[PDB]
RNA sequence: UACGGUGCUGAAGCAACAAAUGCCCUGCUUCCAGGAAAAGCCUCUAAGCAUCAGGUAACAUCAAAUCGUACCCCAAACCG
RNA sequence: UGAAGGUGUACUGUGAGGUAUGCUGGAGGUAUCAGAAGUGCGAAUGCUGACAUAAGUAACGAUAAAGCGGGUGAAAAGCCCGCUCGCCGGAAGACCAAGGGUUCCUGUCCAACGUUAAUCGGGGCAGGGUGAGUCGACCCCUAAGGCGAGGCCGAAAGGCGUAGUCGAUGGGAAACAGGUUAAUAUUCCUGUACUUGGUGUUACUGCGAAGGGGGGACGGAGAAGGCUAUGUUGGCCGGGCG
RNA sequence: AGGACCGAACCGACUAAUGUCGAAAAAUUAGCGGAUGACUUGUGGCUGGGGGUGAAAGGCCAAUCAAACCGGGAGAUAGCU
RNA sequence: UAAGGUGAUAUGAACCGUUAUAACCGGCGAUUUCCGAAUGGGGAAACCCAGUGUGUUUCGACACACUAUCAUUAACUGAAUCCAUAGGUUAAUGAGGCGAACCGGGGGAACUGAAACAUCUAAGUACCCCGAGGAAAAGAAAUCAACCGAGAUUCCCCCAGUAGCGGCGAGCGAACGGGGAGGAGCCCAGAGCCUGAAUCAGUGUGUGUGUUAGUGGAAGCGUCUGGAAAGGCGCGCGAUACAGGGUGACAGCCCCGUACACAAAAAUGCACAUGCUGUGAGCUCGAUGAGUAGGGCGGGACACGUGGUAUCCUGUCUGAAUAUGGGGGGACCAUCCUCCAAGGCUAAAUACUCCUGACUGACCGAUAGUGAACCAGUACCGUGAGGGAAAGGCGAAAAGAAC
């Protein structure tokens, strides 16, 4: 994903961040503690993921 | 008003027999929150996040329990709860 | 630069089941094959009560050294032991007399 | 300190000799005063501590030749 | 009846704490040595 | 009544007397050995500032962050 | 086709020893002649570990005291519940600070811990439990005293000390009664309050310090009055007729 | 009024017995002295080893004192066992 | 590079992947909470309290920035006072702390030995303090020799336990000369013609690299015993590979390696071209380091303890000539010889190893070896400085004993 996130726009690329932080990483994280998600592993890669868009956005 | 780090504060529902009845009979939430969080960021957080009408937020740090277990000692992380009320207008 | 490797009919050098055939099911990061059909142990598996909860004893497919073990020719009709020769751009695997690629 | 601004006189150590030659440490203080020097480049009074050689070599040069070497260390005055 | 040790953790760290052994040149290489022999435990604090 | 207690109701709910080492009293009398300091507080003006900025009331609103809070504490939990 | 080591047996040399082999052991050993030594232990009130002896002996930690019934349990003098009995009561009761730090509460488990047993536990293993505008801390201010720009002094390290800044054991704003949890409550709920700041409308209007003055602001003992907490006795109300 | 009197708290430690591998590396039991002052006590300071402090016993300075404690010189030295 | 991955105790759950945006292994970036020199102020370290500007906002508010100290340098602007300095706002740049030894300097013991002990010894040793650098320090003769001549410092072996020193006791102990390692010299206290040409100190440019990832990498079979073959037995074969390790017992040929040939997108440490902000060549004439050398007094350093004591350094009080001069040649003098103090900078041989590799032991094999083979500077002990343990091995494989 890296690449393709690589060519966007400075305003469009925190909308990314935001959505990655509004709902999934929350939201599963919120989930995982009631013991509802099965799925644990996509906590794992929403981490990455912000860690991405966020390394990616320091472009200065 | 402090956007994006309100996304952080909020940990976990708290689940207990004093988180259960306080649900019915007194109307708030226990959770678990970040070891910062302010009961202004707390309120802010569950006012955006829950979307409800909070009363007001009252906090308290949780201490780590000591678990020796097997042949070494082992404490756990201080936690911070938050008991916070709900106004009239309220949800699960 | 792995030798023995996943779908690879491989026979057995040494141990008991000796001479026996068979494909890895999985190579371990020990430096361990466990090939199907060769080390069964009778392990007496305990019924624990959570999901599945038999209560039996049970023939497990064992791990065996990767050296315990070589690939099969499939054409002399015995074991034979890698190479590793750049045909095009490429570092593939062959074998040590009758040079072929597998 | 006990060292003298010009000649960088300080104080040594060294052995007080008796009669039947014991050696008990001692130390030789130099000649120190707090003396005030008029420089007649800039008309006024410069208090110095300096030992009572130092005044000998503020005599022998100028004050202002001496004046000069303080400021060359990155002393004051 | 009345023993040596009768604590009290305002005097443990005014007497023996980190920034008591900070605040002196000896209490310096008290902690340098505590650090070259390597403890876990530098100062009481 | 799971035999732990919950739910509901609930009469009188006064008077004298005594009385502290408590409080008025950081007071009063007295004695000498003659009994911390500094802010908050109140007040007066300098340097300033004049339809300003400030005060002062009145009502409104907004807020009052953070940390400790369990339990032992003349003791089986502290020092021995 | 069984090494070293362990453990027996039979030979053998004048001795330190040597040879062969049974069992155990399950993989290393080493001729001969040379070489080098952390080269031989019974003692050192030797040093470390293990195990004896006294010995199933003393002791089981205040002479405040137990008795019986029922319950659960494999099992009850000790745990639970009940009825008696005894002991403390300016404490052996109840709240704090200091100091401990989860010892609190519930469920479960007796290997070790408990100077006995243990179903119980301040023991082990899970989960839960500490909710503050008003209590305390932090915060505004200082004493003793500490630190200390420049400074003076000191072979170096550093010593002393000024403006300052820390430092409570002291001074400075405000909340109580009731209910409530298995475990918290002057914090949660219920009632009724109070204080300090910020910011707006209105009606007035001379305000403003690193400065001046007031206050804060103070000893011992004594004596006397007025009270209150609190008690006792009536009345009153509900129950009792032994 | 009082370094007044008697006497609890509090502070002490005269006598006796118990204890002496103790319940306790200084205590218990019954008596005992002071108990408005040269009193006693909480909290925080200051004084450091030939140094402190001492209503002075060589007392006290972390169960250690006619010179603390810890590390170093250091394997001091020992005509001694 | 790659077919298997999600570190370990440590199975499991949920998932990644398999010809290339899994994992892994390197280069250069990014993030880098809080304490800690800690640096906005404080403080009982990991906590508590701030101001000025900037961008935003729905009243509540956040957000990122910046503010330590001293040291030089600059502008400021300013006392007592005329000028002024003293001071005070802001600005650059640097320093602060930590670390195993080794080095130079400032201070500096005692036990002990002398069979006691005071000179002396131990010894400028331990220790404390300051400043360093990859090394440091020393260093181009006011050196030391003997009418022969040698040509800076440093380190090794001799000279030599010699000459000396010494309560002439205990003890301490040279130089000359010689053999070696390593070699290298220059700048200032300034005036002509002529000037970028030797030189370096950067921005560099050149290959060669070396290094931090790596790739290939030879040739064995059958029987016998056994749980298992690498073992025995019998025949092969590779060897610039029989170093070593693993594998169910002892493996050249089963595997990982080994010898040998190849590698780097990127960062770097080297040795030569060489564009260069920037630095001075040949040669004239004249300079040659004053409170200094020396002296008196008191100490110290020289092997040399004031002794007949040269030499150097100095605390103290004094004081030349200054190259038709001065220092030295071990009291001193006179002749000869030799150097030229009173200012600087200089690589190599030399010392050390906290640390990173590789390799080797007539080193140890769990009471040994580090205190520590093991979650050890841990438990535990102590107010604290500080002290400080014990504790290794099932098996080839958990097949860890279902019932
Ligand atoms: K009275
Ligand atoms: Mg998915
Ligand atoms: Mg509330
Ligand atoms: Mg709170
Ligand atoms: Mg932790
Ligand atoms: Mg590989
Ligand atoms: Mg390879
Ligand atoms: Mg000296
Ligand atoms: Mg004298
Ligand atoms: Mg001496
Ligand atoms: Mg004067
Ligand atoms: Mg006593
Ligand atoms: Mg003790
Ligand atoms: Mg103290
Ligand atoms: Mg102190
Ligand atoms: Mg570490
Ligand atoms: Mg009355
Ligand atoms: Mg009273
Ligand atoms: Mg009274
Ligand atoms: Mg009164
Ligand atoms: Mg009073
Ligand atoms: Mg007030
Ligand atoms: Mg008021
Ligand atoms: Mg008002
Ligand atoms: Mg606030
Ligand atoms: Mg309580
Ligand atoms: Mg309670
Ligand atoms: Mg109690
Ligand atoms: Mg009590
Ligand atoms: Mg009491
Ligand atoms: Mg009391
Ligand atoms: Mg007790
Ligand atoms: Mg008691
Ligand atoms: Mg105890
Ligand atoms: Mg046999
Ligand atoms: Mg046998
Ligand atoms: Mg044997
Ligand atoms: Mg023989
Ligand atoms: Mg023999
Ligand atoms: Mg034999
Ligand atoms: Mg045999
Ligand atoms: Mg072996
Ligand atoms: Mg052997
Ligand atoms: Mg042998
Ligand atoms: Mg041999
Ligand atoms: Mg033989
Ligand atoms: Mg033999
Ligand atoms: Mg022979
Ligand atoms: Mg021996
Ligand atoms: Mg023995
Ligand atoms: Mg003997
Ligand atoms: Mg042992
Ligand atoms: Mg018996
Ligand atoms: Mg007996
Ligand atoms: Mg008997
Ligand atoms: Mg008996
Ligand atoms: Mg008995
Ligand atoms: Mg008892
Ligand atoms: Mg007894
Ligand atoms: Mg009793
Ligand atoms: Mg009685
Ligand atoms: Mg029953
Ligand atoms: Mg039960
Ligand atoms: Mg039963
Ligand atoms: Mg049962
Ligand atoms: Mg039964
Ligand atoms: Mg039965
Ligand atoms: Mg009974
Ligand atoms: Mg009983
Ligand atoms: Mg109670
Ligand atoms: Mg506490
Ligand atoms: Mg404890
Ligand atoms: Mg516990
Ligand atoms: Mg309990
Ligand atoms: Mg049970
Ligand atoms: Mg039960
Ligand atoms: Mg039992
Ligand atoms: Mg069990
Ligand atoms: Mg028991
Ligand atoms: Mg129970
Ligand atoms: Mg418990
Ligand atoms: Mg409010
Ligand atoms: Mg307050
Ligand atoms: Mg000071
Ligand atoms: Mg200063
Ligand atoms: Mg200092
Ligand atoms: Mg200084
Ligand atoms: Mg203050
Ligand atoms: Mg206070
Ligand atoms: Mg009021
Ligand atoms: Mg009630
Ligand atoms: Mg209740
Ligand atoms: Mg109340
Ligand atoms: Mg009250
Ligand atoms: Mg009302
Ligand atoms: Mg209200
Ligand atoms: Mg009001
Ligand atoms: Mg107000
Ligand atoms: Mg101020
Ligand atoms: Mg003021
Ligand atoms: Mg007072
Ligand atoms: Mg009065
Ligand atoms: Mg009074
Ligand atoms: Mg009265
Ligand atoms: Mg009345
Ligand atoms: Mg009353
Ligand atoms: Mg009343
Ligand atoms: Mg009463
Ligand atoms: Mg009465
Ligand atoms: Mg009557
Ligand atoms: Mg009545
Ligand atoms: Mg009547
Ligand atoms: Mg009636
Ligand atoms: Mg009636
Ligand atoms: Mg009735
Ligand atoms: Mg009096
Ligand atoms: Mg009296
Ligand atoms: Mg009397
Ligand atoms: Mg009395
Ligand atoms: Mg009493
Ligand atoms: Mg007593
Ligand atoms: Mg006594
Ligand atoms: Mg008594
Ligand atoms: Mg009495
Ligand atoms: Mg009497
Ligand atoms: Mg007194
Ligand atoms: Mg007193
Ligand atoms: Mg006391
Ligand atoms: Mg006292
Ligand atoms: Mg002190
Ligand atoms: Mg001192
Ligand atoms: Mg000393
Ligand atoms: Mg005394
Ligand atoms: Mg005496
Ligand atoms: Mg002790
Ligand atoms: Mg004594
Ligand atoms: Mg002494
Ligand atoms: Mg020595
Ligand atoms: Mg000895
Ligand atoms: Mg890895
Ligand atoms: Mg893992
Ligand atoms: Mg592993
Ligand atoms: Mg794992
Ligand atoms: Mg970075
Ligand atoms: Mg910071
Ligand atoms: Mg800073
Ligand atoms: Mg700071
Ligand atoms: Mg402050
Ligand atoms: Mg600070
Ligand atoms: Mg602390
Ligand atoms: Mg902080
Ligand atoms: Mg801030
Ligand atoms: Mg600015
Ligand atoms: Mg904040
Ligand atoms: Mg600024
Ligand atoms: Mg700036
Ligand atoms: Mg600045
Ligand atoms: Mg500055
Ligand atoms: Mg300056
Ligand atoms: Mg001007
Ligand atoms: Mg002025
Ligand atoms: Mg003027
Ligand atoms: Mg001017
Ligand atoms: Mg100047
Ligand atoms: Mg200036
Ligand atoms: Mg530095
Ligand atoms: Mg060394
Ligand atoms: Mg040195
Ligand atoms: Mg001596
Ligand atoms: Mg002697
Ligand atoms: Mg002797
Ligand atoms: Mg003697
Ligand atoms: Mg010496
Ligand atoms: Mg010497
Ligand atoms: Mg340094
Ligand atoms: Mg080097
Ligand atoms: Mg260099
Ligand atoms: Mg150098
Ligand atoms: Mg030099
Ligand atoms: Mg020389
Ligand atoms: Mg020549
Ligand atoms: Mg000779
Ligand atoms: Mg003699
Ligand atoms: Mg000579
Ligand atoms: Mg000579
Ligand atoms: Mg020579
Ligand atoms: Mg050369
Ligand atoms: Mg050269
Ligand atoms: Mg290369
Ligand atoms: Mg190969
Ligand atoms: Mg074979
Ligand atoms: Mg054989
Ligand atoms: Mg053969
Ligand atoms: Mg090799
Ligand atoms: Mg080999
Ligand atoms: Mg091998
Ligand atoms: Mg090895
Ligand atoms: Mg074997
Ligand atoms: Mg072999
Ligand atoms: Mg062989
Ligand atoms: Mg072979
Ligand atoms: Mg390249
Ligand atoms: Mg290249
Ligand atoms: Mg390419
Ligand atoms: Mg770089
Ligand atoms: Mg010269
Ligand atoms: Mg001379
Ligand atoms: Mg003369
Ligand atoms: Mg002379
Ligand atoms: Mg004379
Ligand atoms: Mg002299
Ligand atoms: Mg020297
Ligand atoms: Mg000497
Ligand atoms: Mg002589
Ligand atoms: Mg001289
Ligand atoms: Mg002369
Ligand atoms: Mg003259
Ligand atoms: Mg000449
Ligand atoms: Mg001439
Ligand atoms: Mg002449
Ligand atoms: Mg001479
Ligand atoms: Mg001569
Ligand atoms: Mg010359
Ligand atoms: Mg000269
Ligand atoms: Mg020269
Ligand atoms: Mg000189
Ligand atoms: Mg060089
Ligand atoms: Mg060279
Ligand atoms: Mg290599
Ligand atoms: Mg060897
Ligand atoms: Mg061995
Ligand atoms: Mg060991
Ligand atoms: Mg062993
Ligand atoms: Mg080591
Ligand atoms: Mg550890
Ligand atoms: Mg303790
Ligand atoms: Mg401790
Ligand atoms: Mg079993």
């Amino acid at each position: 994903m890296k690449a393709k996130e690589l060519r966007e726009k400075s305003v469009e690329e925190l909308n990314t961040e935001l959505l990655n932080l509004l709902r999934e990483q929350f939201n599963l994280r919120m989930q995982a503690a009631s013991g509802q998600l099965q799925q644990s592993h996509l906590l794992k890669q929403v981490r990455r993921d912000v860690a991405r868009v966020k390394t990616l956005l320091n472009e200065k | 008003i402090r956007e994006e780090r309100l996304l952080k504060v909020l940990r976990a529902p708290h689940v207990s027999e004093k988180a259960s009845t306080a649900m019915e009979k007194s109307n708030t939430i226990v959770l678990k929150v970040a070891k910062d969080a302010t009961k202004a960021e707390i309120k802010a957080a569950v006012q955006k996040l829950f979307e409800v009408e909070v009363e007001v937020v009252n906090t308290l740090v949780v201490k780590g329990k000591v678990k020796r277990h097997g042949q070494r000692i082992g404490r756990r992380s201080d936690w911070k709860k938050a008991y916070v009320t709900l106004k009239e207008g309220q949800n699960l | 630069a792995a030798k023995i490797r996943r779908d690879d009919e491989v026979i057995v050098l040494t141990g008991k089941d000796k001479g026996k055939r068979g494909k890895v099911k999985n190579v371990l990061s020990s430096g361990k094959v466990i090939v199907e059909g060769i080390n069964l142990v009778k392990k007496h598996q305990k019924p624990v009560p959570a999901l599945n909860q038999p209560g039996g004893i049970v023939e497990k497919e064992a791990a065996i050294q990767v050296s315990n073990v070589a690939i099969f020719n499939a054409a002399t009709g015995k074991a034979d032991r890698v190479g590793f020769r750049f045909e095009d751009g490429k570092k593939v695997r062959f074998f040590k007399s009758n040079s072929e690629t597998i | 300190s006990r060292v003298c601004q010009v000649t960088g006189k300080r104080p040594v150590t060294g052995n007080n000799r008796s009669h039947a030659l014991n050696a008990t440490k001692r130390r030789f203080l130099p000649n120190l005063h707090s003396h005030r020097f008029w420089v007649e480049s800039e008309k006024r009074f410069v208090t110095l501590r300096v030992s009572a050689k130092g005044m000998r070599v503020i005599d022998k040069k100028g004050i202002d030749t001496v004046l000069a070497e303080l400021r060359a260390r990155g002393e004051k005055y | 009846m009345k023993r040596t040790f009768q604590p009290s953790v305002l005097k443990r760290n005014r007497s023996h704490g980190f920034r008591a052994r900070m605040a002196t040149k000896n209490g310096r290489q008290v902690l340098a040595r505590r650090r070259a022999k390597g403890r876990a435990r530098l100062t009481v604090s």
